[PDB]
């Protein structure tokens, strides 16, 4: 059948390995800022109101 | 005896699992000597020594049965410390036929005991509970 | 001085042949014999027929317990069946270990 | 098993290498009366102190 | 021409890390002693991050301690690191112990006794660095242990008053501790290499027992993505047993500042110690009890000499096995006794438990391996 | 010879495995510091740093730590006086010294609120527990004129006078000072000072089970990829003969 | 005082109550005698203990 | 000899992209 | 030295193996191991169970029996 | 390397430590370095090979 | 050992108060200077006779 995405995919970045370690940079630099914020997110979202952040308004610009 | 049932009847509830233990291990000791005693009796086994290894064989088997069926008894209770309804011996009960499905090597076997035993040691249980006579004195 | 229990021995030998492992893995006992320098000279006695076969059987093995999965349940060795082929090369061993010992000591 | 050892020539190799071997042990002894300063044996020798 | 053969470093590393020959059908049990190799840097470098702040003053240690824990940097990560972290070493390296017991590989003697040297060592690293934190358990713990070998008819009682370097645990015996916790692992490292020294030049053991000389195969393609895989899996039982269960590993009561007055209701051991301790409670006679205490460890170099059954291993003979789980279950018998606050059943137990510890090797396992050898013609 | 009274484990708002300590209880129980927790006992160890994240700004933490003020220190000449309160400042001194206490206390020290979580066997929850045990002796059992019969104390009986009673101290959030969960306060506040930095690491902690999961499966998916050419392999012997 | 009103609801199931009889037998058995040597204190643990263990499951149903 | 050897089944070993005998490799490379 | 250039005598013995591109990494990976994890699992719970189920055993003995040694005492010492 | 702004206390503990260790990443680097010595053999004031006379 | 606190006290605890600590400490203050005495001159040589061919 005809080439998936993925194996045109593979002709690309993959089988160089300059352009491999490239998207393993690139995407390390994606899975830091989204999971490290997803797990910020999430942490808040779970266990809500045993945060202060939220309870900053107590004391916060009067 | 009755008086061995007695023993086995003052769990208290399942504290000391293994006090209990012993005591379902000697029944089930108790009930593989019968066993073993009509099939010598009533099947007669040919050279002595394989009736002593089919009378080894049943007596080990309920020996088994009772001991495991006993400890993981009390161990529930000692446990999920409910303690006192039915279910707390059915895991006993479903655990009895495994022990029983080891012996046999048959997964077809030990599974059917494992429903079987364990309803019927519910019952026993929920039969403490409520004084079901069994054998009812005449009464009347 | 046994004779008459005798049978019952090789009733719980086929038992301790059936306690050990390696008939799940077909292997000679000859095989499982651990390799001291001298048993080794004496695998170094082995005919090339009887040598390869050793071999292969081991490879054999080797290969089935780094996938765990037992050899299949038909080719299960028999007890009769494991030829002790290394009986005179050992022994041999034990009698010239034991001979140049026995000088040794004199 | 251990009855290789138990030889004539071995017992021999005893009887002749023994003396070499209360010479050495001898002169462990005395290292030890020295460096760790062992007085109790250079208590036995007069000529100390 | 060739690269990892033209540089001779380069050799050796290819004689060894790159590609030395190696059995095929090994399991995770050999996974293990590189998983030791792999602890041992982790608490290097964890100790010395540590080392960047620690004092071993009698009285200005503890304050450091708590300068770790709560003004540090993601520090106390560190401290639960070399701590927990040593734990797992601990762990890894019994798992270790058995397997060379088990699959027979204490047949290469040489390697074997530098194993055990390299335990001793192991024991002692771990027995000072617990003494260093500076608390009560500390202070006492080490006062007490240490007091073992004033057993001593004469040289012993002499031997205490020289480590402590005054009357009691001090700054003097403190420091003395710190300087030889430290010396030590650096020890071990030299071991540990000329322990792998020996190992490549008799070939490694396999699973089998049986010798896998014909299977032999290579290291790099195989061996070292498993060797990372189980590391990375080793790395999961650390952080999830120090990011969720950050204290229970150990003793509270370190906790506490020490106190030569204030004495502690208790003082167990630290654990991996217990069954060790418990051996102290086994005999009357102080002496008797270091005896048997370094003999629990010095027991294992008989073991070579009394194996005579056939198998290089212990998978093919359930039977033998049979009397190595008993022995097993005997170390974790020891062990609990050894936990529990001194009792007299707990002592019978712990007779017994001795007893049979050292007559299952010295008795049980030779004899039953010489029927096990005359039901087949070995 | 005598046991001391082994305590419940009780079910608080952290034990949760993913639970997280509230800044809230947090600070009421800090509140129960302020004052009648300085009795001490001590907290030396920590600061008012560590303040300012879980509750209160820096502006307010110093606010907070102007409340009291220990000495400062001799300069050039001019030794000893008492300088306004920054955060940077410790908590107050307990005593001179501690044998000071120990005159105050018939000899025995008041410890200090640092370590009496972790050391514990039983730990906060042990703390709440003798807050709360002062049961009255059973006839035939003495008792040192100063002790206040409490089952939780290992000798039974504690020297401490009930520090807490029905409301003790009224909040400035204005939540009621039932001494149950002012006490609930006290040792949540405790767990806080016990371990600063466990809401934190739970969030580290949480984050990694994520990562360790997702390199587990994937690690061990090149284990296979990289041994399925040893486990596929087909073997045969043709002997030449 | 919640507190205690939910220590008395744990003393409500006959455990408390049980272990209350007891606790005034043993208690008594040493009242019985200013000579008498029994530490009927331990009882009291015994009581506590159950006591509390009912109050485990109770104690933060009264949280605000 | 070199005659009677043959290669044994692994088509359940195969990928399914080259799990039958008329498909180009080559065509799978990039896939796989 | 000892590497793999010259070794042991072995001979005609051959071997067949595959690219691993070419095939998936995971062929009936559950199916084909459960029976084997359970086979072998009966066939070492025999040889495995009984020292723990022993420990355990003893450890609620001493542990219940002692605190029966324990908590009982004042009956025990009588008035 | 000051592990903070000032020269302090941690400061002096980091050179302690650091010279506390450093010094056996020397021994090794120099039983490296004989290690590059051994088949190279040594060396003679003449400079002249002394392969046949050593 | 030292912090800021214990530091020089600590040194001339060697100094004076350790046994033979005067011994060592002199032994060591000097020997670094002659460790140097065999380093730079076993330098000096190195780049003499040509040793560096290695
Ligand atoms: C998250 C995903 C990560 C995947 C890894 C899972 C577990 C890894 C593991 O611990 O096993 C060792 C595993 C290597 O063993 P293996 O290759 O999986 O097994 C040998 C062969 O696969 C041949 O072994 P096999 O033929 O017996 O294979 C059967 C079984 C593997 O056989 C086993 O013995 C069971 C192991 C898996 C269960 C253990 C807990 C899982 C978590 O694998 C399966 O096919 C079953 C898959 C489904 C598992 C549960 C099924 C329930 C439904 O990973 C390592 O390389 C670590 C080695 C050192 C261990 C130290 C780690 C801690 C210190
Ligand atoms: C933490 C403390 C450190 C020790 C943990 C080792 C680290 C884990 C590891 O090695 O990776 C998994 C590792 C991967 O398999 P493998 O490397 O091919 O094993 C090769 C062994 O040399 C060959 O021995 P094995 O693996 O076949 O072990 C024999 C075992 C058979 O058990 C197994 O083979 C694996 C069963 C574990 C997974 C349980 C089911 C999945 C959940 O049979 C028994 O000893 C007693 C049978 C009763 C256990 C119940 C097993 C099924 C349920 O499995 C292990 O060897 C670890 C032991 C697992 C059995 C423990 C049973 C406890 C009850
Ligand atoms: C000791 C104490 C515990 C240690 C704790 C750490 C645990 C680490 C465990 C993590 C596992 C790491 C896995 C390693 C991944 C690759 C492993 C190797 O098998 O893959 C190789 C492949 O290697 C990788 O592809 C190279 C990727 C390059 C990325 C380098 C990372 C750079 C990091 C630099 C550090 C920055 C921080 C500096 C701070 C000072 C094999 O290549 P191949 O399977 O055939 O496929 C590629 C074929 N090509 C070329 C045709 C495409
Ligand atoms: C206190 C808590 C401290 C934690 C430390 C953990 C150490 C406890 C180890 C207990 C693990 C129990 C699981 C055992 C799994 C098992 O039974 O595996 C079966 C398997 C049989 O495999 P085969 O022989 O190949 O047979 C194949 C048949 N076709 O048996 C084995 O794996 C044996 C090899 C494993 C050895 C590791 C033993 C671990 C125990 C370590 C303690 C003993 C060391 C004593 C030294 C102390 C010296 C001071
Ligand atoms: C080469 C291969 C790798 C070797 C180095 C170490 C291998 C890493 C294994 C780590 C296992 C997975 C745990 C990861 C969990 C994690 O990092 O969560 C994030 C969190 C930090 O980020 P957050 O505060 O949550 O928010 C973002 C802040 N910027 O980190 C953690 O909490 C995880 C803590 C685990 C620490 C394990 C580190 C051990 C590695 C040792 C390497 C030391 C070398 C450095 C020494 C230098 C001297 C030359
Ligand atoms: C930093 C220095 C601080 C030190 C303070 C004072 C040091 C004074 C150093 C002066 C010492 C020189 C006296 C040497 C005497 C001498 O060399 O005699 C001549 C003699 C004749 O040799 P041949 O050629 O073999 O004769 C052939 C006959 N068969 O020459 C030699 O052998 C000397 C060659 C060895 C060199 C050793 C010199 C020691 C100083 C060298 C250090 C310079 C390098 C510095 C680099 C450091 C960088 C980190
Ligand atoms: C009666 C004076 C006093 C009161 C009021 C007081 N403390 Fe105490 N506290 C002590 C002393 C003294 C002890 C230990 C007495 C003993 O162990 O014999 C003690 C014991 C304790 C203990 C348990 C110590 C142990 O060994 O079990 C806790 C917890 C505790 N107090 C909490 C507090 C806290 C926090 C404060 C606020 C400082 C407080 N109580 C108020 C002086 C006091
Ligand atoms: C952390 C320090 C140690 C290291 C680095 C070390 C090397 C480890 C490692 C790496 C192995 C090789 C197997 C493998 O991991 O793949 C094993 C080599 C060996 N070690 Fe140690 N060891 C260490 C402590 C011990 C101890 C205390 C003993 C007990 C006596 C011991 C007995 C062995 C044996 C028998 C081998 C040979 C490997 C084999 O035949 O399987 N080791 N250990
Ligand atoms: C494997 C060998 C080692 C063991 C068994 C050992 C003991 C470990 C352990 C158990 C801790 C104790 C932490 C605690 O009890 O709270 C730490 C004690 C200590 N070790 Fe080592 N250590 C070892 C190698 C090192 C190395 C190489 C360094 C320095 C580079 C080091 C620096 C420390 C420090 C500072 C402590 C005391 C920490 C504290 O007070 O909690 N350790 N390490």
């Amino acid at each position: 059948a005809a080439p998936t995405l993925t194996a045109r995919l593979y002709s690309l970045l993959f089988r160089r390995t300059s352009t491999f370690a490239l998207t393993i940079a690139v995407g390390a630099l994606f899975f830091e800022r989204a999971f490290d914020q997803g797990a910020d997110a999430i942490y808040e979202h779970i266990n809500q109101g045993k945060l202060w952040k939220h309870i900053k308004h107590k004391y916060e610009n009067k | 005896a009755k008086t061995l049932l007695h023993k086995y009847s003052d769990i208290p509830e399942g504290t000391e699992c293994h006090r209990k233990a012993y005591a379902s291990t000697s029944i089930g000791g108790a009930t593989g000597l019968i066993v073993s005693a009509y099939s010598i009796a009533l099947k007669p086994p040919a050279s002595f020594l394989e009736g002593v290894a089919r009378t080894g064989r049943y007596t080990f088997t309920s020996a088994a049965i009772g001991a495991i069926f006993g400890l993981t008894s009390c161990i529930s209770a000692q446990v999920r410390e409910k303690p006192d309804d039915p279910l707390n011996y059915f895991i006993g009960g479903c655990a009895g036929g495994l022990t029983l499905g080891a012996r046999t090597r048959s997964y077809g076997i030990g599974a059917a005991a494992c429903a079987y035993m364990g309803l019927t040691a519910a019952l026993v249980k929920m039969g403490q509970l409520e004084g079901w006579q069994v054998f009812a004195e005449p009464k009347v | 001085a046994v004779a008459a229990s005798s049978k019952w021995l090789e009733g719980i030998r086929k038992w301790y042949y059936n306690a050990a492992g390696f008939n799940k893995l077909g292997l000679m006992r000859d095989d499982t014999i651990y390799e001291d320098d001298d048993v080794k000279e004496a695998i170094r006695r082995l005919p090339e027929n009887l040598y390869n076969d050793r071999v292969f059987r081991i490879k054999r093995a080797l290969d089935l317990t780094m996938r765990q999965q037992i050899l299949p349940k038909e080719q299960w060795t028999k007890y009769e069946e494991d030829k002790f082929y290394l009986e005179p090369y050992l022994k041999e061993v034990i009698r010239e270990r034991k001979e140049r010992e026995e000088w040794a000591k004199k | 098993m251990l009855s290789r050892f138990l030889g004539p020539r071995y017992r021999e190799l005893a009887r002749n290498w023994i003396p070499t071997a209360s010479m050495w042990g001898a002169v462990g002894a005395v290292g030890l009366v020295w460096a760790t300063d062992w007085r109790l044996i250079l208590d036995w020798v007069p000529y100390i102190n | 021409t060739n690269i990892r053969k033209s540089h001779p470093l380069m050799k050796i590393i290819n004689n060894a890390f790159i590609d030395l020959p190696a059995p095929s059908n090994i399991s995770s049990w050999w996974n293990f002693g590189s998983l030791l190799g792999i602890c041992l840097i982790l608490q290097i470098l964890t100790g010395l991050f540590l080392a960047m702040h620690y004092t071993s003053d009698t009285t200005t240690a503890f304050s450091s301690v708590t300068h770790i824990c709560r003004d540090v940097n993601y520090g106390w990560v560190i401290r639960y690191l070399h701590a927990n972290g040593a734990s797992m070493f601990f762990i890894c390296l019994f798992i270790h112990v058995g397997r060379g017991l088990y699959y027979g590989s204490y047949m290469f003697l040489e390697t074997w006794n530098i194993g055990v040297v390299l335990l001793f060592t192991v024991m002692a690293t771990a027995f000072m660095g617990y003494v260093l934190p500076w608390g009560q358990m500390s202070f006492w713990g080490a006062t007490v242990i240490t007091n073992l070998l004033s057993a001593i008819p004469y040289i012993g009682t002499d031997l205490v008053e020289w480590i402590w370097g005054g009357f009691s645990v001090d700054k003097a015996t403190l420091t003395r501790f710190f300087a030889f916790h430290f010396i030590l692992p650096f020890i071990i490292t030299a071991l540990a290499a000329v322990h792998l020294l020996f190992l490549h030049e008799t070939g490694s053991n396999n699973p089998t027992g049986i010798s896998s000389d014909m299977d032999k195969i290579p290291f790099h393609p195989y061996y070292t993505i498993k060797d990372i895989l189980g590391a990375l899996f080793m790395m999961l039982i650390l952080l999830i047993l120090v990011l969720f269960s950050p204290d229970l590993l150990g003793d509270p009561d370190n906790y506490t500042p020490a106190n030569p007055l204030n004495t502690p209701p208790h003082i167990k051991p630290e654990w991996y110690f217990l069954f060790a301790y418990a051996i102290l409670r086994s005999i009357p006679n102080k002496l008797g009890g270091v005896l048997a205490l370094v003999a629990s460890i010095l027991i294992l170099i008989l073991m070579p000499m009394l194996h005579t059954s056939k198998q290089r291993s212990m998978m093919f003979r359930p039977l033998s096995q049979c009397l190595f789980w008993m022995l097993v279950a005997d170390l974790i018998t020891l062990t609990w006794i050894g936990g529990q606050p001194v009792e007299h059943p707990f002592i019978i137990i712990g007779q017994l438990a001795s007893i049979l510890y050292f007559l299952i090797i010295l008795v049980l396992m030779p004899i039953t391996s010489i029927i096990e050898n005359n039901l087949l013609k070995w | 010879t005598d046991l001391e009274l082994h305590a419940p484990s009780y079910p608080w708002s952290h034990r949760g495995l993913l639970s997280s300590l509230d800044h809230t209880s947090i600070r009421r129980g800090f509140q129960v510091y302020k004052q009648v927790c300085s009795s001490c006992h001590s907290m030396d160890y920590v600061a008012y740093r560590h303040l300012v994240g879980v509750c209160y700004t820096e502006e307010e933490a110093k606010a907070l730590a102007e409340e009291v003020e220990v000495q400062d220190g001799p300069n050039e000449d001019g030794e000893m006086f008492m300088r306004p309160g920054k955060l940077s400042d410790y908590f107050p001194k307990p005593y001179p010294n501690p044998e000071a206490a120990r005159a105050a206390n018939n000899g025995a020290l008041p410890p200090d609120l640092s370590y009496i979580v972790r050391a514990r066997h039983g730990g906060e929850d042990y703390v709440f527990s003798l807050l709360t045990g002062y049961c009255e002796p059973p006839t035939g059992v003495s008792l040192r004129e100063g002790l206040y019969f409490n089952p939780y104390f290992p000798g039974q009986a504690i020297a401490m006078a009930p520090p807490i009673y029905n409301e003790v101290l009224e909040f400035d959030d204005g939540t009621p000072a039932t001494m149950s969960q002012v006490a609930k306060d006290v040792c949540t506040f405790l767990r806080w000072a016990s371990e600063p930095e466990h809401d934190h690491r739970k969030r580290m902690g949480l984050k990694m089970l994520m990562m360790m999961g997702l390199l587990l499966p994937l690690v061990y998916a090149m284990k296979r990829h990289k041994w399925s050419v040893l486990k596929s392999r087909k073997l045969a012997y043709r002997p030449p003969k | 005082d919640p507190l205690t009103t939910v220590r008395e609801q744990c003393e409500q199931i006959e455990k408390c109550i049980k272990a209350r009889e007891r606790l005034e037998l043993c208690d008594q058995r040493v009242s019985s005698r200013s000579q008498t040597e029994e530490d009927c204190t331990e009882e009291l643990f015994d009581f506590l203990h159950a006591r509390d263990h009912c109050v485990a499951h109770k104690l933060f149903n009264s949280l605000k | 000899s070199h005659t009677d050897i043959r290669v044994p089944d692994f088509s359940d070993y195969r990928r399914a992209e080259v799990l039958d005998s008329t498909k180009s490799s080559k065509e799978s490379s990039d896939a796989r | 030295g000892r590497e793999f250039g010259h070794l042991t005598r072995m001979r005609h013995v051959i071997t067949y193996s595959l690219s691993p591109f070419e095939q998936r990494a995971f062929p009936h990976y559950f199916t084909k191991g459960i029976p084997n994890v359970l086979r072998r699992t009966r066939a070492c719970i025999l040889r495995v169970a009984p020292p723990f189920v022993v420990f355990y055993l003893v450890y609620t003995w001493g542990t219940q029996e002692f605190e029966k040694s324990k908590r009982k005492n004042p009956a025990a010492y009588e008035n």
